[PDB]
């Protein structure tokens, strides 16, 4: 490697003097700086890793909706579905930022979400399902309420069924939401 | 909205940095030890006993590639010895 | 002497508040006294009591029909909801219609109703219309006093010393250019030395070719009391030493209006016979500050002056100290705030200021000009007044509701002008004009006010940038070190769609860094102006028009630092000695560890390294280059 | 270490005076002084 | 790194039984739920 730089210097003699060089400073000189300051610069790519997709809205497709009295069965499956579940309109958030004012808190996580974030579920009252029965579930219903003093929970739940083609992987979100009835309370005697 | 996937990576970040920062350094900061061999002049005479040294591995004549290695060791042993040995003429 | 001389700016401090914080015609009209008494007070204190106190009567009987006046309007308190909302051109919000008296219809109660809806925060406001009346009649009082008698006696002698104060600036900026002269002309000397004691040599080998309790009462004492009490007086020695360049000027000119009171006693002038007496009997104090005074051309007073503010104690001295250091230096001071209220306030208005700052206040080589600061006060006192304006909920894009739905959003634009209704709607405006009236005070104070339209400006503008012979410093060790802690910041910035904003910076900061050593090292000025020019444009718009945040200040705050420094590297020009590397100066322990630390970092030493070597004009390759530096890292 | 540094700011004040042959002279001197530590001894004495 | 929120039980919610009779509808659909699921007593460990 020495050998072939000395006869470089010999068939190519630059003049023994004061030879500024004219462009090769810029030619490698500068490609060095170029590529250590990339060195520096590749964060593009560790930034560029993360948080690339975030923003896909997770509008539900359906919505069920229970009420199970005891331990018997539930009164209601209303799968609320698509077309009524619908989406807001920006007077919606208008008729959400007016109905609450007198809360900051209200105004300001209200505000946190997108005008596609936040969807309707009109739940019809009128199910189409006959409640089923039977003499066991008859009678001790009707003895849970007359004769029973024990205390009978009404639950409440939910489901959303979630795209997974939008990403994510929880399909389902649901709650038990679990009142329960006293003895002698209005509550039981009217369903008595 | 959906997420479909910092603090300890960062520093891997850091450490990367690091790495690549002193690998670029041994480039640098350390040919002032490595001048005394390759900053000097014709080279003419090493070659002679380098190319020497690969024909006597050809003929087989081992008692010549000993002695002429010797000559190699000791002219890597003694730099005035190089400075002898490489002046130009 | 602070009630009767310096409470009197406290007086239109406080007529600015009474304009500023409750909002009416009448406030309009006390920003507008306030404009005009800020503007003529150096004349006003120099009147007398038959003209001064007519044009203050004036200033009273506003006041006064301001209170009466919202008595009148304190009429419409019972007839509210009829005038309400028929328009009538929305007479309400001009005037403040609201009340304050319990037994009526209830203000901010009935706020709850908003189409056409009040304004409850800003009240009657009596409150302030009555403190500016305390302050107007105490000012009565004090110019029917003989102690402004004295007061505007010594002021009228500073009036008649303009013209030996700026003689005085003369006489320094003629013994500061000759003595870098002089530093210059000894430098080359030394390096005609070394070079021919280079060529010495090497020719001599051309021939050579041809051949108990007290154990911890005395932490409690002395680490309590005289450690501290020591480390205070050194801030004040610091600061002594900090300002002594305009101190001695001004003890010269306190003694010359000592006497030049004596001589206004009783009549005008006599040929400066005061000047004749004063420097000659005491010179050798009349050396350091005067110079050129005895070509043209005791007190004791003033000895037991300073003998008895020489005992002030602590934390007042220190005080003294801290306010002759915003005295003399309040060129950077107002900078600073102009910088400052940008800094919050980050409209396109209030980008009006700092971009002529860094291109024409800073860039004009001796000191800005009179039509600088006199742009900077009116355009701040157009601010205040169009910014006192739009805080009525006249138009549509004043109202609450659209308000609402603006909230906190840099796209609504007099929110990206600087136009918002909120209640501190005067940051650092207040601040900025009392800067600035201040500065202009002490100008005025010495002598300091004296393709075919734009050549004859801009081409003398650059004549004044690459003609004068002004000094020699080199300021980039402190510019780099503004450079690295933008990248800390930025860095920090990234511990938080902004993060892709950080990277932009990132390699613009890479670039400005490349294009300084570029710079640096071929002592280019016309490219350094060229650069800080592209650069203060193109950061002031990429910054306000399309990214507030605090570490974006924070980096702000220290670019524009950066700017400068390098404008003051426009002007002072560059050394003819740049001398390789700043720690390898002084050979010190702290240096040496300074010296190591600085090649700890990964990136630097290499890029060092080679861009001295692209910017050099050497014969060396780019291993010999290596090679050299090597060597002389580790030889020092 | 006082004759390298005498020679190290001659090669760096010869950079700034564009008397390049007085720089490839004395770099001639620096390479020559670590090609041969004898005269490294000699040339880094105490006295 | 390794083996740090090992330990929560999977206690289940609901429990379903159903019967079918060949290709046929089920007979039951019996989800045994809350408070019906009940965990062990340790006096039921003595029991197993």
């Amino acid at each position: 490697i020495i050998k072939c730089s000395r006869e470089t210097e010999k068939k190519y003699p630059q003049p023994k003097g004061q030879k500024k060089k004219k462009i090769v400073k810029y030619g490698m000189g500068g490609l060095i700086i170029l590529f250590l300051i990339a060195i520096i610069w590749f964060p593009l790519l560790f930034m560029s890793l993360i948080r690339s997709v975030v923003g896909v809205v997770n509008q539900p497709i359906d919505v069920t909706v229970t009420l199970k009295l005891g331990g018997y069965e539930p009164l209601f499956t209303m799968s609320a579905q698509q077309p009524s579940i619908v989406p807001f309109t920006p007077q919606a958030y208008e008729e959400l930022s007016q109905q609450f004012d007198p809360y900051p808190l209200a105004m300001q996580f209200i505000s946190q979400y997108s005008p596609e974030d936040i969807v309707t579920a009109q739940i019809e009252g009128s199910s189409g399902a006959l409640w089923r029965i039977s003499p066991p579930s008859r009678a001790q219903m009707k003895q849970e309420l007359y004769n029973g003093t024990a205390d009978i929970t009404l639950r409440f739940t939910w489901n959303f069924q979630r795209d997974l083609a939008k990403g994510g992987t929880v399909e389902y979100t649901n709650e038990k939401h679990t009142l329960e009835l006293a003895p002698n309370s209005t509550a039981r005697r009217q369903l008595a | 909205k959906v997420s479909p996937p910092g603090y300890g990576i960062v520093g891997l970040y850091v450490s990367i940095v690091l790495v690549v920062g002193k690998f670029v350094r041994g480039f640098f900061s350390e040919i002032s030890h490595s001048i005394m061999f390759e900053e000097l002049p014709c080279v003419d005479r090493i070659l002679k006993l380098c190319q020497d040294i690969f024909l006597v591995r050809e003929t087989r004549e081992l008692e010549l590639e000993e002695e002429l290695y010797a000559k190699l060791i000791f002219l890597y042993r003694s730099p005035e010895t190089m400075i002898k040995w490489t002046r130009e003429r | 002497v602070a009630v009767f001389r310096y409470l009197f700016w406290l007086v239109l401090v406080v007529v600015f508040v009474a304009g500023a914080t409750r909002i009416s015609i009448f406030g309009l009209g006390y920003l507008l006294a306030c404009f005009y008494l800020l503007l003529f007070g150096t004349t006003l204190l120099q009147k007398d009591t038959r003209a001064q106190l007519v044009l203050w009567d004036c200033l009273i009987l506003y006041n006064v029909t301001v209170i009466i006046s919202k008595n009148m309007l304190s009429l419409l308190s019972c007839v509210f909801v009829e005038q309400m909302q028929s328009n009538f051109c929305w007479v309400i919000q001009l005037f403040s219609l609201v009340c304050t008296v319990k037994g009526y219809y209830d203000p901010k109660e009935m706020m709850t109703r908003d189409r056409d809806c009040l304004l409850p925060v800003e009240e009657a406001g009596i409150i302030w219309d009555s403190i500016c009346f305390f302050f107007l009649l105490l000012q009565r009082r004090i110019f029917l006093s003989h102690y402004f008698l004295h007061v505007s006696a010594d002021l009228k002698a500073t009036a008649l010393q303009a013209s030996r104060g700026f003689a005085l600036y003369n006489a320094a900026n003629l013994k500061s250019i000759n003595f870098h002269r002089q530093i210059e002309e000894k430098s080359l000397a030394q390096l005609k030395r070394q070079m021919k004691r280079i060529r010495a040599k090497q020719e001599k080998y051309r021939q050579s070719q041809a051949s108990h309790m007290m154990q911890r009462v005395l932490s409690t004492m002395q680490f309590l009391w005289v450690l501290g009490q020591a480390t205070v007086d050194g801030l004040t020695r610091w600061l002594r030493a900090f300002t002594k360049h305009h101190r001695t000027m001004s003890d010269v000119l306190c003694a010359e209006r000592y006497l030049l009171t004596q001589e206004l006693l009783r009549v005008g002038e006599v040929r400066r016979g005061v000047l004749d007496q004063l420097y000659v009997g005491e010179d050798e104090a009349t050396l350091s500050g005067p110079v050129e005074t005895r070509d043209g051309p005791h007190i004791p007073e003033l000895e037991e002056a300073e003998r008895f503010e020489a005992q002030q104690g602590r934390t007042l001295r220190l005080l003294r100290a801290g306010y002759q250091c915003v005295a003399a230096h309040s060129e950077l001071l107002c900078y600073f705030i102009i910088i400052l209220n940008h800094m919050v306030t980050a409209s396109a208005a209030s980008l009006v200021l700092p971009v002529l700052v860094f291109l024409w206040a800073m860039l004009t080589i001796p000191r800005p000009s009179k039509r600088f600061w006199m742009t900077a006060i009116v355009f701040t006192e157009v601010m205040v007044v169009t910014k006192y304006l739009f805080q009525f909920g006249f138009f549509p894009w004043n109202s609450y509701v659209v308000l609402r739905r603006y909230e906190n959003k840099p796209y609504f634009p007099p929110r990206i002008l600087g136009l918002e209704k909120t209640d501190s709607y005067i940051k650092y405006d207040l601040v900025q004009l009392m800067a600035l009236f201040f500065h202009r005070s002490q100008l005025l104070c010495y002598g300091l006010w004296d393709q075919s339209f734009y050549q004859p400006l801009q081409r003398f503008f650059h004549d004044i940038l690459h003609t004068k012979y002004r000094a020699a410093t080199d300021v980039y060790a402190l510019m780099f070190l503004a450079d690295i802690v933008d990248i800390i910041i930025i860095i920090f910035g990234f511990w938080a769609q902004v993060p892709q904003a950080f990277l932009f910076m990132l390699l613009v900061q890479f670039g400005t860094m490349v294009i300084d050593r570029a710079l640096y090292l071929r002592k280019t000025v016309l490219g350094k102006l060229a650069f800080q020019v592209v650069l203060v444009v193109a950061i002031h718009i990429w910054m306000f028009f399309i990214l507030q945040n605090a570490v974006a200040q924070l980096w702000y705050f220290v670019k524009c630092i950066y700017f400068a420094l390098s404008a003051y590297q426009i002007r002072c020009g560059y050394p003819t000695r740049i001398l390789g590397n700043f720690l390898t100066k002084k050979y010190n322990h702290l240096n040496l560890f300074l010296f190591q630390g600085f090649r700890l970092v990964p990136f630097l030493v290499e890029l060092r390294a080679v861009m001295d070597w692209v910017w050099t004009d050497t014969t060396l390759s780019l291993s010999n280059w290596m090679c050299v530096e090597d060597i002389y890292a580790n030889i020092f």
